[PDB]
């Protein structure tokens, strides 16, 4: 249940990290526009039954279901690193867009405050 | 302790200055004709006032700041700040007393809604569902809030977020003794989902929530109905569901009641059983 | 058939463990990372309301 | 190791949320100041 | 293929309108321009001449008054290098790196830092300006507080210093690691791999001192008495004892059925075994 | 080397440029400021960094600038944690008052913990840690961020047992086992923070350990078929025997079933002890 529910809010994360990639696209792009508009405005068994009895018996039975149980897990497992991987890109790529954007503003400001005097 | 008197005091205070400022409003735009910059710095306080409200725990008092300035910025012609401070008083309310929240929050939509905004008008449906019901029974205006959501996110291609809302509504309908919208609902959703990579997992799970869906209406179709989740999905034939409810009709065909309790008790111990599913068994248990 | 079963149990729990060790360390750098964007973001934020409040001012002033 | 995990992931989600709120505002307001300028340069014109 | 000559003719025209324009207050649109036509030559995906004419405009742009925007076109030019002539990209990154230190942002010039050396280790073969670098990336990373970086350059660079037989910086590196690990709640599982990996570092010094080091280790960390590996060194360490071949070859073989052996590992092991 | 006397000189110079620009009588004067500080940073001379910060710090207050203050004022802070943990507590301090009258929780609620965190490592101080660790969950509390008010509530509990009274950790942990239970994903975990609650009942009386693991398996039906609730019986009943040697075998028993968080294991020795 928690690795299912991992799986499943990572896929929830990355969702929201493309939103936040496109709205951020989006506004970088809108930024630029009215910088320059304003700029142009100017296996069988595991136990071995020597004691044969029923202890034996389900002990052996569980150690397969187990070992079955886990064989689905190890495939489980490398599916949930695999969708990490994507999303620490885009964690790395955003950021720079980010500080142009900002830096952008910033300069157009210094501009706007250097013409007039 | 000196939090609540001192905030109190200071926003009662800042309050009043707001009040006396608005009333002189009026007087210096007859007079001079200033403009909105008094309406402006008015709407201002408000604000800060609703904030310090907040702050000091009185959500009675900074929903009503929120509200007076939502309807002050709407009366000049700026519907996007007010549907703003709308969604903050709403907040505010769900807080303190969800009722004015409901009107707020119907007021933005319509406002966001306007415009054609459909994820934003989503977003405060299901707000509107959840407050309905976390507090109430209200199971009407929640699935049909939450059907108008899904519409909405349909409308507007964002998958991945309709078909938990549909899940949703399946399972209150299956609730509410209806069936037939769940059983569709959850077919639907478990083929649309097949074909995707990572839902694959998942999918199964779905199927045998329809056979127990469709366990209710008969035996002679949830029979039918198994047989045909299988072919569709031989896969499903590798999980327990298969096992426990060809085991469920093997012990339900000759009136075993004890073989059909021994099952569920085997299926519970193994794994805890679900509310839904639980409830589901019990009631097919009194047939 | 005891070795066979024993090693291949083994080996899938020593890969469960390398992978879980190799992806909590990926999952610690991803963290650190979005939590340097999220103090970015915020200072970008509040530098632009600032300027844009006294790009407000001055041309009121003005106007 | 498992229950290790847990914890980093479920603070990073809450976290995550919090940066989209943030980038949310964020953006709304961008708009409101671009929406703004255009009618103070189109009517000003 | 038509595509690549159609776009790499625009780019030209356009490059040589934004030349002429500016050849003919200019500077901005200048710049901007130019800019322009090195996106659209970057479309073209010319590398050399894209990366040429966008370095050219970052110089422009220096011409200009502003600081950051220079850098940025800098870092884009080297990116646009990346794939040509690795010392003039190398060049305009570590000048990139030198604007970023003087502006204060010391995450991005720890991180201009990884990229330039691994760069340079991945296209260049000297490896000793890829440590430096590297080393300089995990001192500013340490002291802007950035533990997981700083720890990753440590154990690249002392995993280098293994490789290159400076066994004394990569075991003490090693060692650092193992015990700010167990120290901190998390990461402590990889403590007893990196005691395992000083362990094998140490070994290469000598043979007796080996013994104390691995029991020295053991009374630090009780539990690391539980791991394969410490079993593992202890059967390779008595094996060795005795100047026979088949032991050691056995447990080795044993150890790759259960877990796949790295490059490193694989030829530290031959090193050793084979004296 | 060359790079430790040329960058403390070209600091000296700019501090002394920024000295007499200011003696003239602006922004390039914090500008300098801030150069300079950069420039002590790279020397390694972590000491008189800070206050460099904290004097543009206050050059740039001077013109009611509140923002990048408070920044410099947090940088300035984070410097001072290793050359002092008193200026840095005081610059987050102030920090944190300045954003709280701008009203960012956030911020302020991170810096609360930091602050928890350098007075716990550092210096010697728990209660003024306990009251920063109350003062941010409450903040987060009030921002509705569950987890961290639940790990911050948490590590108070778990320290309040550890020093002071009993009924804090009960409240606390029965508090966040409600929260937790009725939770999902969490379940799993939540019969843990239960035991704690019992066991620290244990120590006040045999009654009232008693009563509340009663309490608490009509509760939660879960933690009746829970080893720990067997294991708690099983003490209690060794207590009322008055027999020390089943405390051990039991406290063995379970220690080679599972390894001990250490606290467990001080609980249960101080339990034994009173056993007499």
């Amino acid at each position: 249940d928690a690795g299912i529910r991992t799986l499943v809010m990572l896929d929830e994360q990355g969702e929201q990290l493309e939103r936040i990639e496109e709205g951020m696209d989006q506004i970088n792009k809108d930024m630029k526009e009215a910088e320059k508009n304003l700029t142009d405005l100017g296996s069988g068994g595991f136990i071995r039954r020597v004691t044969n009895d029923a202890r034996e018996n389900e002990m052996d039975e569980n150690l397969e279901q187990v070992s079955g149980i886990i064989g689905n897990l190890r495939h489980m497992a490398l599916d949930m690193g695999n969708e990490i991987d994507t999303q620490n890109r885009q964690i790395d790529r955003i950021m720079e867009k980010a500080d142009s954007n900002k830096t952008r503003i910033d300069e157009a400001n210094q501009r706007a405050t250097k013409m007039l005097g | 302790g000196m939090d609540t008197s001192g905030k109190q005091a200071e926003a009662m205070a800042l309050l009043a200055e707001a009040e006396r400022k608005v009333k002189n409003s009026q007087s210096f735009f007859s007079g001079l004709f200033g403009g909105s910059s008094k309406i402006e710095e008015a709407c201002e306080i408000y604000a800060r006032a609703a904030n310090m409200f907040k702050m000091a725990k009185n959500w009675s008092a900074a929903g009503n700041a929120f509200c007076q300035a939502a309807q002050l910025h709407l009366q000049l012609q700026s519907k996007h700040d007010a549907a703003t401070c709308f969604v903050d008083a709403g907040n505010a309310f769900k807080k303190a007393d969800p009722q004015e929240a409901i009107n707020c929050l119907m007021r933005a939509i319509e406002i966001y809604t306007d415009m054609g905004r459909f994820t934003i008008a989503a977003k405060h449906h299901i707000s509107i569902a959840e407050i309905y019901e976390t507090e109430l029974v209200d199971v009407e205006k929640a699935i049909a809030h939450y059907e108008q959501s899904a519409d909405y996110y349909k409308g507007e291609e964002s998958n991945s977020s309709a078909n938990k809302c549909l899940l949703k509504v399946a399972g209150y309908a299956a609730q509410l003794e209806q069936y037939q919208k769940a059983i569709d609902i959850y077919e639907q959703v478990g083929t649309s989902a097949m074909d995707s990579p990572l839902l694959k997992y998942s999918a199964k799970d779905y199927f045998f929530k329809a056979a127990l869906c469709h366990f209710c209406i008969d035996m002679l179709n949830a029979k039918l109905a198994v047989q045909k989740y299988e072919e569709l999905f031989p896969a499903f034939s590798d999980s327990r569901e298969c096992k426990l409810m060809k085991k469920l009709l093997e012990a339900h065909e000759e009136q075993n009641v004890d073989s059909y309790t021994e099952s569920v008790k085997e299926y519970d111990s193994i794994s805890r059983l679900d509310q839904w599913l639980t409830t589901m068994l019990l009631r097919i248990k009194k047939t | 058939t005891r070795h066979s079963e024993i090693i291949k149990l083994e080996n899938s729990i020593r890969e469960l463990h390398d992978m879980f060790m190799d992806m909590a360390m990926l999952v610690e750098s991803q963290g650190e990372m979005i939590d340097r964007i999220e103090y970015n973001v915020e200072h970008a934020v509040d530098y632009v309301e600032r300027a844009v409040s006294d790009t407000k001012k001055a041309v009121k002033y003005q106007s």
